[PDB]
């Protein structure tokens, strides 16, 4: 009851691979948990997924340059509606290709 | 991209040791949705082709965990204002919804013009009527945002900014006319007694000593409206709202060490309770509610008739702190006051050295034994 | 009857109360707003939090003109000399410390601001340090209440 | 006649608020704060409008008014 | 004149047309709290009441005067803000 | 610093008498005594005057003198890699001997106004011969006081236009503009020193 | 009656809220237009922004014209001595005050706008610091306006 | 009887203690406060420790205001002129006394907490060193309270 700072409860858990992706964008569609960092070490080449967030980190940058280009020629971006995330399966690559 | 780097980064947190199949992972969660993660979990695999449930274990070797705390409209803002001093302890009692009231009204105490409130409350209306138009609208006007952020704070405050501004019956030094008097009209002097200050008026200033039959009689209301108009109103305004802001004082402070109490119950701390909080609250009372009581007995025992010659209460409460009432000057009040002032001071002394030492005393006799 | 002088000492009171008041008010904004400004150039996050010494330094210009009105509104032709002199030094017990707080939350305020730029968990601290600062403002404000109602 | 029913109309009013109130709050998250909400505001605001009706009790001192004013006062009220 | 000037033109009616009305009807009233508003002289202190009660009045119409002038420029911001 | 600190520490020392002295002659009932009356009844009305003439020379001089070796030692300076300065810069000075000639002007007049009185009671020397001596002093504290900083602004300004006229030939005569306006005030502190004088007559 | 000499030190008001909020206003507009100046060569668009502190600064010699002008009304030819102190007091009251809130203004100005300059974000937090100086302006106003009226 | 100007000793005394033991405060508060600012960066954790010097110079305003109170307490109109050069002599004694003890407290301070994040040991050398500047103004008070009650 919030008249005092709230009970909290610390869990471990055993997440699936082929669930992991899934699991983590529903707790983060939830946005009722806060994850403890297991990896001190972690860093650019350290991190166990360089791959998958390097091409994040590119697919944005492709989407700001093709955007700046969109702007310049004010053609609109039409914003439309609220979306899902891609899914687990390797479909990332035809949205890079 | 945004979702998908995100869940990889999130991803990148967790553990995979040379061996490890899984991943394995930890979590902070409320404890009342440890059920809603769980069925996340089940639904993160039922959107996959994996048939593991992922389920979690309960953890009991645990640190202390982060804070959290349910928020809305008309307590984000105030919740914010007290995390922006500092994070509240784990299972902590918590400032915001207390400061939910106390914060506007002590702005208001402050605050306290009737107009103002009007106006306040005008300008944080047209926020929350807008409310659903300006959600969409531009942040980049710092100002702008943090007044809409502010929003629903400010109009409590502004809210009670009238409540006070009303009681002290000021917008702007005028008064409202929706209160009767205790001002006495020209023809009430006139009565033979006191006819001639009714002539010296036409050529100078007079003041009415507040005489029985001359004096309009005790007042019902908030501050009588004469006071704004008045030469000598400060003199009456101020001996009110310093006498008013110190008895709040003790009382808002009184409510700080009774919550201590409540703290210290739900943590379970025998020696915070018996070393500090019994001590502190003896100690604090008994300086604090002779003045309050005070205040209160001189605007009951002294009135016009006895005006003249009456003590001051200031003088009183520092005599007693400094035992150094001279038997003389200024009247004592009551039969044995002398008695009780020595007394409270007394026992608030007695107090200290259970705060100041004997806690430190017991802990390194605990300390000792538990070998 | 009593000295035609008298009424003078009183008036300085009042003045004192205000004046040296505004200068501590002053030095103290003066020093802070500047620890502000040159904090803000990496901090755009901290330039609103930063203005609690700011705000408290004005609090002594307000402690001046209480007693500077408590005083003003007791004065009049009559004055016994002894309550021009309990006016004095009342003028002058808040007047001239809250130069002295003044000064204070001026310096505190500036390397409070600076020092917080460079690690955020300061914060709580430079208000500590500056409540001590301010005080010394509120016990000028006490004698001088005691003193203008002797 | 006394000021002790003014005074028992605000006590009960601000009494009612801080009790009765919290008795007829509904059941959800924000009961408690609701709750505190209502106790806190009939406890303060209580006490803001008692110690200034206490401090009104029993004038000291009438009102210094100006030339202007006293005559004024024959006929404005 | 832009949107800016039309908000501005707006709160300044709103609160200039309560606060003006609000003295029209204190000033009407004839409350003994108003009188140092009034620019009375030595000469308004003969006969009787009937000189102040008179710039009572003129002083009340002052007062609809300039919350006329706030409704003017109301009417006038209320269109401009949808205009501009 | 050490002469600032000793003109400072003779500032304060001697304000902390006054603050106490004033004080003093309050509290203790002594108003009789601080008789600024007798001040300015007893002191001469010829010393008043004599301190006017003597600061209408000399202070109009000092303003002059710095005027003269402000605009002098930059003239030279510039002098060395431009030849051309050692002329037209020289108007800067001859304004700065123009405050000075201010000066020999306003104070030869009052000079040549005063006159003994042959007598020595506050009654017999009277309003007109007191009002000589002070107006007389003021008149001549103001030309002297007024060419003193008019003398120093066209000095400073007279090195402003050599210091640019070393770098290009045609700045001088717009330059010239500023030392007119800083020579006005020299020009001003006259007008109002004749005024100041020009009712006077003692006997 | 009243002594003669008495409406010296009345005069003395009159003069030193003008005088000392002169200087005040001065110092202010000095050491924030000096800023101005400095900051514009990189900024030339934040200049009419940056006129604000030089704007207060003008409106402490206002401070000082009102109270000068209500004393150099009041005065006259046989004023009560009270009065006359009463009056050196709303005068020194503004007027030093009014220095003091220069001052702040002054300082406040300049590092406010050099910050602004680097850190466009300062703009906000310099305009309420300056109402903090401003207001001290303001405070020795109000006694100021209470003794000359008193 | 009395002369009349005899409590003006008495109110100089209470502004003495209170003012010169404020100005001790705020310049032992605003040095230790600077060394807090600029060690924070090195030592976070120890702000909390580093309090006590701050402490320390708000206990010398305390001394100086329990002087001017008492100091007050004991003023009358008819007061023997002997008792106002008592009081005069207990407000100074305190008063400044306790600006000895804050400008030690100041210089203590200072370099007591920049020492300390550089070597935690020299904490149990500080606090001493600071305990032997605050009973200056112990002393002042010990003094200032005898001959007020002489």
């Amino acid at each position: 009851e919030l008249f005092r700072s709230e009970e909290m409860t610390l869990a471990q858990l055993f997440l699936q691979s082929e669930a992991a992706y899934c699991c983590v964008s529903e707790l983060e569609e939830l946005g009722k948990v806060q994850f403890r960092d297991l990896n001190p070490d972690v860093n650019v080449f350290q991190r166990k997924f360089v791959n998958e967030v390097r091409r994040c980190e590119e697919m944005d940058r492709k989407l700001r340059f093709v955007e700046k280009e969109i702007r310049k020629a004010n053609i609109p971006i039409m914003d439309t509606g609220e979306n899902p995330e891609v899914p687990f399966p390797r479909d990332m690559i035809d949205l890079e290709a | 991209v945004r979702k998908m780097k995100a869940i990889y980064h999130t991803l990148n947190l967790c553990n995979i040791d040379v061996t490890q199949k899984c991943l394995i992972a930890e979590v902070w969660c409320p404890v009342t949705d440890l059920d809603s993660i769980q069925f996340a979990l089940r639904r993160g695999t039922e959107h996959s082709g994996s048939t593991v449930p992922s389920i979690l274990n309960r953890m009991q070797t645990n640190q202390t965990p982060p804070t959290y705390n349910k928020t809305n409209k008309f307590t984000h803002g105030f919740q914010n204002i007290v995390d922006a001093y500092g994070i509240g302890t784990y299972r902590e009692i918590n400032p915001a919804p207390y400061t939910v009231i106390t914060f506007p009204f002590l702005f208001a105490v402050m605050f306290g013009d009737f107009g103002h409130g009007i106006l306040m409350t005008l300008f944080a209306v047209w926020m929350v009527l807008r409310e659903s138009r300006i959600l969409s609208q531009k942040n980049e006007n710092e100002m702008f945002s943090m007044v809409f952020s502010g929003r629903y704070i400010i109009l409590l405050m502004g809210l009670f900014s009238i409540y006070t501004g009303l009681i002290y019956n000021d917008c702007f030094s005028k008064s409202l006319n929706i209160f009767g008097s205790s001002w006495s009209v020209r023809p009430m002097f006139t009565i033979g007694n006191w006819t001639e200050e009714t002539l010296l008026g036409s050529s100078v200033l007079q003041l009415n000593p507040a005489i029985p039959g001359v004096f309009g009689g005790p007042y019902p209301f908030g501050i009588d409206p004469i006071w704004n108009i008045a030469t000598n109103k400060l003199t009456f305004l101020n001996s009110f709202k310093m006498k008013m802001s110190v008895i709040l004082g003790i009382i808002h402070m009184l409510f700080g060490v009774s919550l201590s109490l409540f703290n210290h119950i739900y943590f379970k701390k025998p020696l915070n309770i018996y070393f500090g909080f019994i001590p502190e609250i003896i100690f604090m009372s008994s300086l604090f509610g002779y003045l309050v009581i005070l205040i209160f007995y001189k605007w009951t025992a002294y009135d016009a008739h006895s005006s003249r010659n009456a003590p001051s209460l200031l003088i009183h409460f520092i005599n007693m702190f400094l035992f150094s009432y001279p038997e003389s000057g200024n009247a004592m009040l009551y039969s044995g006051q002398k008695g009780i002032q020595c007394f409270l001071i007394v026992v608030a002394m007695l107090c200290v050295p259970w705060m100041l030492l004997f806690k430190p005393l017991i802990l390194r006799h605990q300390y000792l034994r538990k070998k | 009857n009593n000295p035609e002088y008298s009424s003078f000492f009183g008036v300085m009171g009042a003045s004192s109360a205000m004046v040296f008041s505004a200068m501590g008010a002053a030095y103290g904004t003066a020093k802070s707003g500047t620890g502000i400004a040159a904090m803000s150039v990496m901090r755009p996050e901290l330039i609103m939090k930063s203005i609690i010494p700011v705000v408290m330094a004005g609090i002594i210009a307000i402690y001046g003109l209480v007693v500077a009105v408590l005083i003003a509104n007791s004065l009049t032709d009559g004055i016994t000399l002894y309550r021009s002199f309990l006016q004095l030094g009342a003028g002058l017990s808040v007047g001239l410390s809250g130069l002295a707080a003044g000064f204070a939350i001026g310096i505190v305020g500036d390397a409070g601001v600076r020092g917080t730029a460079q690690q955020p968990r300061l914060f709580v601290g430079m208000i500590l340090i500056l409540i001590f600062a301010e005080v010394l403002g509120l016990y000028g404000l006490i004698v001088a209440l005691i003193l203008s109602t002797k | 006649h006394s000021f002790a029913l003014p005074v028992i109309i605000f006590t009960t009013f601000w009494g009612l608020i801080g009790i009765a109130g919290p008795w007829f709050v509904p059941k959800g998250p924000n009961r408690g704060v609701i709750i505190t909400m209502l106790v806190a505001t009939a406890v303060c605001c209580y006490l803001f409008w008692l110690i200034a009706i206490l401090a009104q009790l029993n004038p000291l001192f009438g009102p210094q008014l100006k030339n202007e004013t006293i005559w004024y006062v024959r006929f404005l009220w | 004149c832009g949107p800016k000037l039309a908000a501005c033109g707006i709160v300044l009616s709103a609160w200039g047309v309560i606060m003006l009305i609000m003295l029209g009807i204190f000033f009407n009233v004839h409350s003994a709290v108003l009188i140092e508003d009034v620019p009375f002289t030595e000469k308004d202190f003969e006969n009787g009441p009937q000189n102040i009660y008179n710039l009572y009045e003129q002083v009340s119409y002052n007062c609809f005067i300039a919350a006329g002038l706030y409704l003017l420029l109301g009417g006038f911001s209320f269109c401009q803000v949808r205009l501009n | 610093t050490g002469l600032e600190l000793l003109y400072l520490g003779i500032f304060v020392a001697f304000w902390a008498c006054m603050i106490v002295v004033g004080i003093c002659y309050t509290i203790f009932d002594l108003g009789f005594r601080f008789d600024v009356a007798w001040f300015l009844t007893e002191t001469s009305p010829f010393m008043w005057s004599n301190l006017g003439i003597g600061l209408a020379i000399s202070l109009s001089v000092v303003g002059a003198a710095w005027g003269i070796y402000i605009t002098g030692s930059s003239i030279i300076g510039g002098g060395v890699k431009a030849p051309r300065i050692k002329t037209k810069n020289l108007v800067s000075i001859i304004f700065c001997e123009a405050v000075a000639i201010y000066g020999i002007i306003m104070a030869i007049v009052i000079s040549n106004m005063a006159e003994p009185f042959s007598a020595t009671d506050p009654k017999a020397i009277g309003h007109r011969n007191y009002h000589a001596g002070y107006s007389m002093f003021g008149a001549g504290l103001t030309v002297g006081l007024s060419n003193l900083f008019c003398g120093v602004c066209v000095g400073i300004v007279g090195s402003g236009a050599a210091l640019a006229d070393a770098q290009n030939p045609s700045l001088f005569v717009k330059i010239l503009i500023v030392e007119i306006f800083g020579s006005a005030i020299g020009l001003f502190g006259v007008i109002v020193a004749i005024l100041q004088t020009s009712r006077v007559k003692m006997g």
